[PDB]
Formats: C-alpha cells, structure tokens, sequence
C-alpha cells in the first residue's frame, strides 16, 4: 500500500519498496515494521510511530547524526 | 527482597547498584540482555507472533526478564536489587537517578553522548556493543525528542482501566496492557523510551541501564492495577494463535508462564504501593 520513494535527505540516499516493506538509508537495510493502524516504526525509533516508512526513514536519518547502520 | 524508589536509595546502595551493573559489562552477562530483548523486538509484530512487546504477555514477558537481570546483578552482589523509576513523579533532569553518582545526566548536544555518571563512554566502562549504528557511546536526550513524561493523573487513568487486554490483542487493543505499553491512549512505556532518547529509544534499548529502573515502574504499576482490579486477570486464556495465553510458557525460556508470574510476591516485594 505505501508508496516508494528514493531521495537525498540530509546528505544521505533513503529510499524503500515493498518486499512487507523495505527501507533502505545509504544502501544499508533499515529495519522498519508497520503497525496495525498502518502507521511506521524503525529500529532506529522503535516507541514513535510514525505515519509511513518514508518519515520512519526521516526519523531515522535525523537521529542517526551521519551514522550509519549496521548490516 | 525488595524493589525500592530510586529516590530514596542511599549513597551505598547506588554505589553498590552502580558497580554491580559494570561488572555485568565487564563480564559478558550485561551485552547477553540486550541482545535478547532485541530479538523479540524487532521479531515481535501485530500481525504475526509476538511475545514481548504489543501483545498482553508484554507485561510477564518483561517481568521474568527483568528476574533474570537482577538475578544477574544479585550474582555480583547479593544485597543488590532492582530499583525502580516513578517517572511520573520524577519527571525532572535534576532527579536523583540521573546525578553523576548515579545513571548520569542527558548527553550533550553535538552528538547526543552522555558525559558523566559511572556509564559514560569516556569511563570506558560502559561500551556499546550491541549497536544498531557505528555509534559506540551512550546517548540521551531527556525531554528532547518529547514534550514531558506522563503525569501521575494520566497514570491513574490507565490504571483504571478494568480490562487487562483484549482481541486482536495487539498494539490496537483496547484495555489496561496496550495503554500501559503506550502503543494507544495518553501513552505511557513507550513515550518513557522516547523521552530518554540516545539508544533506550531504539531497539537496543536495555544498553542504557535507566531501561531496567523505568520498566521496574512498569512492573510496579502492573502490580497496582492488579490490585485495583481484583477480579479482572490475565487473558487470554488459551487457544489465542501467536499470543501468550495465561498457562503457555514463553520463549525464550519456556518454561515460565504468565500464570506463574502473576504474583510478584514470590520472587520480590516492592518499598510501598498506592491506595
Ligand atoms: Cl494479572
Ligand atoms: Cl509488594
Ligand atoms: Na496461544
């Protein structure tokens, strides 16, 4: 149900498609998982849903402060 | 043994807290935890089998765990226990539990990374291994990604609640559990985690020690819904697929049930209750 997307957001490349969702930020798999009214989480913010895997991975790009994520 | 408030421990009993909990990291033991809480919560989901989070052994689940950590810590020092933190009432950064003598305070801007107390990253007793990022380094942000805690009313609200959980038993259940957990209602647990900030508000939480005094409270308010409803108990009780019923064992352990965690008396008794 949720749309792709692939862009630059903050010097880094998130982008995610469906698998059942898959995120990606920087080329590395982030881990997202979707909650029963539709809304996003990450492994990165797992306790603030977030409307789609497009903000989780916003969400994530921002508290990450130019980490990258582990395989 | 008893579980007391982390604002009356002594200077003592944090000193002997404090060090239980580095050897634990210096030994191994500490990293084992945060590599099985991890597990469950990123495997845990709505739609598929869950058991220790979004689901209403989210509760059990957490208090066998948390047996197994101070257990742990009881093995470095046996007159060490598990305090807890009403995060209701302590709602300020200049609260005892995160004094330099303690947990330590929020960390600093620029990187998030917590700069004094006993888990420090410069400490080097204190590093983060089982990471989700390059980072190695405690970090918080209390009060940053979040406006406040919950307050003591919000508490009582959810506690009021009658129904300990029910179907589809998940994270849009209504009832005690899920609003306790935080995934609906004013939100409790969860927006706890999203206070903190730095890791706890990741799925490598347990690396940030506050996480075994904030869930302390969460099993303490457990305890005081179970005493505000009597007649209400866990569910379900049996048949429920990819859900914990009252007399199935949990993993990892399976061996415990939530049945047999009902009473908390048997393994500990907390400083005072409410009412
Ligand atoms: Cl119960
Ligand atoms: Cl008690
Ligand atoms: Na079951």
């Amino acid at each position: 149900a949720p749309e792709s997307f692939d862009e630059v957001y903050k010097g880094r490349r998130i982008q995610g498609r469906p698998a059942g969702y898959e995120v990606f930020v920087d080329g590395v798999q982030l881990h997202v998982m979707r909650n029963a009214d539709g809304s996003w989480i990450s492994v990165v913010s797992h306790y603030d849903p977030v409307p789609t895997p497009r903000a989780a991975a916003r969400a994530a790009v921002d508290e990450l402060q130019g980490a990258p994520l582990l395989p | 043994t008893v579980r007391k408030n982390q604002a009356t421990l002594t200077a003592d009993e944090k000193r002997r807290f404090v060090a239980a909990v580095l050897e634990l990291k210096r030994s191994g033991r500490y990293d084992e935890f945060v590599r099985t809480h991890n597990e469950f919560i990123m495997s845990d989901t709505d739609s598929g089998e869950r058991t220790g989070h979004r689901s209403p052994s989210f509760l059990p689940w957490h208090r066998r765990f948390l047996l197994d950590f101070e257990q742990a810590l009881q093995s470095v020092d046996s007159s060490v226990t598990l305090p807890y933190w009403d995060w209701s009432a302590d709602r300020t950064v200049r609260a005892s539990l995160w004094a330099p003598d303690f947990l330590g305070g929020t960390g600093r801007s620029t990187d998030g990374r917590v700069m004094d107390g006993p888990f420090a990253a410069s400490t080097g007793n204190w590093p983060i291994n089982v990471r989700v990022d390059s980072r190695t380094y405690l970090r918080r942000s209390l009060g940053g990604s979040v406006a406040e805690l919950p307050t003591r009313a919000e508490v009582e609200s959810v506690l009021a609640i009658s129904a300990y959980d029910l179907p589809p038993y998940n994270s849009a259940s209504e009832g005690f559990r899920n609003h306790l957990e935080g995934w609906r209602g004013v939100n409790l647990h969860n927006r706890v985690h999203v206070w903190v900030g730095g890791q706890m508000a990741t799925g490598v939480s347990p690396n940030d020690p506050v996480f075994w005094l904030h869930h302390a409270y969460v099993d303490k308010l457990w305890a005081e819904w179970q005493r505000r409803h009597p007649d209400s108990a866990y569910v379900p009780t049996g048949g429920t697929p990819d859900v914990v019923d009252l007399n199935e064992t949990m993993k990892p352990w399976n061996t415990v049930r939530p049945a047999d965690l009902l009473d908390h008396t048997a393994y500990y008794t907390f400083d005072a209750l409410e009412h």
